[PDB]
């Protein structure tokens, strides 16, 4: 089945930390976490435009 | 000959290596993961699924009472009633009024869907390692697959590599987990036959299709009650779905060391964690002779403007006289450096020139070419760029990441405070031995 | 034997266990051959002597 | 009345106990574990022959 792929998300790069300015019209999962020792992961439904 | 070394266990990262079998030239080797299958060992539990309450139509009697005969059929628990007098479309259907009696009978079945959607409960066991390694030396090259145990030779062509065990065990499974639509949840399922209303693990069995199944589900039958015949009855949400509802977040998406999580079967691949000891008994024909190998008189290290980064930020430029043109050997060995290039077409005189990769902000590493070995030796200016698309080619270690002059400051300011403090030890016993000579 | 699973049966629900003892006679590693049973560490699945 | 009692984890023998509550008459429980079935999970790792 075919889903939709919203507009790639305009990173932004600073010290030991980046800014993901995300566009969706719909609720779209974001999902982040660290390849380290602890993944501390997270998720988080976004809408609309945010960063 | 068998050379030997730890590998960083990272997918993608061509680790370099240089054997020194001196009896003939040194030989570039890269040891590369390209890609890793942690597997755990694991059994399948049982299945699970949104269970379907099959109601039975009721059995009744006009004359007398309905024995509750138990049944295999997972949690069966009819119930027998009286006074029940049911009617149907048409009328009434039994003889007399409170002499008939009614056994109502349900029991529960994998809905016809959960084919699909059946939550495989598994129970995991310390993961074995493996990992896809393409390995080069000199202009030979080959590909394997070793089971990362210590023991197997997963030998391929002459390569007889053997590698593990793991520097540091990881297994990102927790002791307890299950897969659903090819999605992995770490989560503490109940055991077999330990089945609970209303949570996980409610309906299970050894296998989808299979007739042992048991069940927990609260399934209660209340006193028949609407003139139509009927079999009012109550039961816990389907565990199943109350899970499916409040799954969190599954381990495709929470798995830590960048492990990416696959199904049939269960396996961490490309995972980056710890170190993979490896020992290679490369075939000594690829040896070249000392003698016929180029060598090179006389290298010396001059680098150039260097930034360190994980990209190869750092470029360096070599003099060398060299007996014979050639293709030398070419490698770091210092830990805190790595080359890009790892041979190079080398003339009788001339300048070679090497990109290069490192995480120290001094450019002490020792660079070798045909073996001879020259101190580099200058300072690397903070990278520009916060972030790159690629990872770190190398650790890092404090004994580096101090900078040279900020070593030299701080070991002068602990050497001040020491020389002081020896300075207050030597007068005091020379001032005491000044007095006391003539006290 | 978990303390909690209910072995219930007609009108007697019961609960057993935690049992006395993490006992196992089983070791780590064992094999089957024609009904028999060996406690033995034989080598993983890809290992080959 | 959810009773509690040790049992002796050896099948076959009879293990006789005496619930008593406040209200009745005490009443015999004789608890037996006539069949155990200490069965580990295990999976397939290889054939061999």
């Amino acid at each position: 089945c075919p889903v939709p792929l919203a507009h790639t998300p305009t990173v932004t790069k600073w010290f030991k930390g980046i800014t993901l300015h995300l566009t969706a019209t719909r609720p779209t999962l974001l999902t982040t976490r660290k390849l380290g020792l602890r993944a501390d992961a997270t998720a988080e439904w976004i809408t609309g435009t945010t960063s | 000959f068998e050379h030997a070394t730890t590998v960083p266990n990272v997918p993608g990262i061509p680790y370099k290596a240089l054997v020194e079998r001196a009896g003939y030239a040194p030989l570039n080797l890269e040891i590369t993961v390209v890609s890793s299958e942690l597997t755990p060992s694991t059994n399948k539990e049982y299945v699970t699924c949104r269970f379907h309450t099959v109601i039975p139509s009721p059995q009744v009697k006009c004359c007398g009472s309905l024995e509750c005969k138990a049944s295999s059929k997972a949690d069966y628990t009819c119930r027998v009633f009286g006074g029940v007098y049911p009617f149907m479309w048409g009328g009434a259907q039994c003889f007399c009024d409170s002499e008939n009696t009614q056994l109502s009978e349900a029991y529960v079945e994998f809905a016809p869907d959960c084919t699909i959607d059946h939550a495989v409960a598994l129970k995991v066991h310390t993961a074995a390692l493996k990992v896809g390694l393409r390995i080069v030396y000199g202009n030979t090259t080959a590909h394997l697959d070793t089971f990362v145990n210590g023991v197997t030779p997963g030998s391929s062509r002459d390569l007889k590599v053997i590698a593990g065990p793991i520097s540091a065990a990881f297994s990102p499974f927790d002791h307890k987990v299950v897969i659903r639509k090819g999605l992995v949840y770490n989560y503490d399922f109940p055991e077999y036959g330990a089945m609970k209303p209303g949570a996980f693990g409610d309906i299970q069995a050894s296998s989808l299709d299979a007739t042992d199944i048991v069940a927990r589900t609260d399934i209660r039958l209340l006193k028949p009650s609407v003139k139509n015949i009927h079999v009012p009855y109550t039961q816990a949400v389907s565990g199943y779905e109350m899970w499916k509802n409040n799954s969190g977040r599954p381990l495709q998406e929470t798995a830590p060391f960048g492990c990416k999580i696959e199904v049939e079967p269960l396996r961490a691949s490309n995972c980056a964690y710890g170190h993979i000891p490896i020992s290679i008994d490369i075939p000594d024909a690829a040896f070249v002779r000392s003698s016929e190998s180029p060598t090179i008189l006389e290298v010396s290290c001059t680098v150039a403007d260097c930034i360190y980064s994980a990209d190869f930020g750092g470029s360096l430029t070599l003099q060398y006289k060299a007996d014979r043109e050639g293709h030398c050997p070419v490698h770091s060995h210092s830990t805190t450096a790595v080359l890009k290039e790892a041979t190079t077409h080398v003339t009788a005189v001339g300048s070679i020139t090497l990109h290069f990769s490192t995480s120290s902000p001094q450019a002490n590493f020792i660079v070798s070419l045909c073996g001879k070995k020259t101190t580099c030796n200058a300072e690397c200016k903070p990278p520009a760029d916060h972030i790159i698309g690629e990872p770190h080619k190398v650790d890092q270690e404090f004994q580096a990441a101090v900078s040279k002059t900020s070593w030299n400051w701080l070991l002068a300011l602990f050497g001040g405070a020491s020389s002081l403090i020896v300075v207050g030890l030597i007068v005091l016993v020379c001032s005491s031995m000044l007095i006391n000579t003539r006290r």
